[PDB]
């Protein structure tokens, strides 16, 4: 089992500038960490596949950026429906998720 | 070389006139014998 | 996967395995490159026998020339040069078996530290 | 050739006088060291064999020889402190001894090796 | 000893582990360096005491030869 | 210092000219032999004047 810390546990940004998240794993996770998007009511969406690869049809204000154990994900200029739950699980051993940061205005 | 100072050890406090001798000799028909050796090898070898 | 009786490894030590991938860019493309990783981890048991004990050793009958008398200066002369002649030929025999690096390694510190002894 | 000269090398300490102690200790014992040295040589040139053939033979009765020699010596020191008439005698018996038996071996080898 | 050592060795492999010959020769070196030693002693103290030295090489001369034995049944037991 | 030289030659290939190596083992060796030399020099003289 990989522990993946991510952090923050809840964090607020206004609308406009670049915020950025971290997900440190355990072990090794060579590039196979991918970031999901979960909105409230819904199904997460993946986001960011590989360490840094956008998904077909996410925009280009959601970048990541890799390693073999610390990850981090920049969203530039956030829009008013980027708030939701932003999760980091990685797949280089059977996958395991983070907690999950609240994204608060 | 090995043999000629054994020899000198050899007469050594019995026939000390013999052994400064063959020593004071031997000072001088070394080199020249290898000088002539060395003469007369590299001269019938670079002739041909 | 590693075999378990799959092992030829005489002077290493397989730790594991480290899977990666990646996306290369060459003159005619960009092309997906897998890289696979083995953790090696070499064993000093030959080099401690082969360089370390006759280093060791040859350090410690070179002091042992200090307890012999002074009024003996061919038995410490031998003693010093001697020490000298196996320092030198292992200083360049353990040298023999790494590529021609040009850099010092670990093993070469030890060496010179023994050399500087035996001068000493 | 370098075994036979080897061995007349050390037979040479017969003739330096017995007072000389690091001159003869020093030819009895690098004479043994170059003739193990040869040795390997000799039995490195042909394959790992576990018989025992004819050239490994001779370089082994040569280390024989020169190790006969150096105990000699030793004996001949030990015993000039004890009794030094006897070492007298024993360093001229030595000096028949060696060469003749020497080439005694050699004769009996070459014949028995030759003629086979 | 080292001579021969280095001989043997540049036809084996890097084994990190001790063979049978290496222990045999280690054994034969620790022999040599001890008669080293010995006399190392001896001739330390001869000055102190003349007696003494006479004492050690008197009990040496019987005492090298029987450990050496006592190592070479050992081993020969132990590895044949 | 020819125990050096003979290790060196063995990975060299046969090469006529002296490299620079050579050189420098060969000064290195002309200093030692004049070393042994002078040594000789003054055992031969030291029987009779060792103010020299
Ligand atoms: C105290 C033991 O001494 C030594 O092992 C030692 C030190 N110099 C040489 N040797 C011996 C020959 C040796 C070295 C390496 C492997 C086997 C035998």
């Amino acid at each position: 089992n990989i522990v993946m810390t991510q952090s923050p546990k809840s964090m607020s940004m206004s609308v406009g500038e670049r915020v950025t998240l971290s997900c440190k794993a355990s072990e090794y996770v060579g590039t196979y960490v991918s970031w999901y998007q979960q909105k409230p009511e819904q199904s997460p969406k993946l986001l960011i596949y590989g360490a840094s690869n956008r998904y077909t049809g996410v925009p280009d204000r959601f970048t990541g950026s890799g390693s073999a154990t610390d990850f981090t994900l920049t969203i530039g200029s956030v829009q008013a429906e980027d708030l939701a739950d932003y999760h980091c699980g990685q797949s280089y051993s059977y996958p395991t998720f983070g907690a999950g940061t609240k994204l608060e205005l | 070389a090995l043999i000629e100072f054994a020899t000198v050890n050899y007469f050594t406090k019995s026939q000390p006139a013999r052994a400064a001798k063959i020593d004071r000799l031997s000072r001088i028909a070394f080199p020249l014998l290898f000088g002539i050796f060395n003469l007369v090898y590299w001269a019938t070898y670079l002739n041909r | 996967v590693v075999a378990e009786d799959g092992s030829r490894l005489n002077q290493y030590d397989l730790l594991g395995q480290t899977v990666d991938s990646g996306i290369v860019q060459s003159s005619t493309g960009e092309y997906v490159v897998m890289t696979t990783h083995f953790h090696l981890k070499r064993k000093i048991g030959y080099f401690v026998i082969q360089t370390y004990l006759p280093c060791i050793m040859t350090v410690i009958l070179s002091q042992v020339s200090f307890w012999l008398n002074r009024e003996s200066v061919p038995a410490r002369t031998v003693f010093g040069v001697t020490t000298v002649l196996t320092m030198t030929t292992l200083s360049i025999s353990a040298r023999n078996s790494l590529p021609k690096v040009a850099y010092a390694t670990a093993m070469d510190w030890f060496i010179a530290v023994c050399y500087a002894f035996v001068f000493s | 050739i370098p075994c036979t000269l080897i061995v007349v090398l050390s037979w040479v300490s017969f003739w330096i006088n017995k007072d000389a102690v690091p001159a003869r200790t020093s030819l009895g014992i690098t004479t043994v060291l170059t003739m193990t040295t040869l040795s390997t040589i000799a039995r490195k040139s042909l394959p790992k064999v576990s018989y025992v053939t004819a050239m490994d033979l001779f370089v082994s009765v040569c280390f024989i020889f020169v190790f006969s020699a150096l105990v000699e010596y030793g004996t001949l020191h030990y015993f000039v402190s004890s009794q030094p008439a006897r070492a007298a005698k024993m360093d001229s018996y030595a000096r028949i001894f060696f060469p003749t038996a020497f080439c005694l071996f050699n004769l009996v080898y070459w014949v028995s090796y030759l003629y086979l | 000893m080292t001579t021969i050592n280095t001989h043997l060795r540049e036809t084996l492999p890097k084994i990190p582990y001790v063979k049978a010959i290496d222990m045999y020769l280690m054994g034969c070196f620790v022999f040599v360096f001890m008669a080293l030693l010995e006399y190392a002693l001896v001739n330390y103290i001869f000055f102190s005491q003349p007696a003494r030295a006479a004492a050690i090489d008197r009990w040496s001369r019987i005492f090298f030869p029987v450990v050496f034995s006592f190592f070479n049944i050992v081993y020969w037991l132990y590895y044949v």
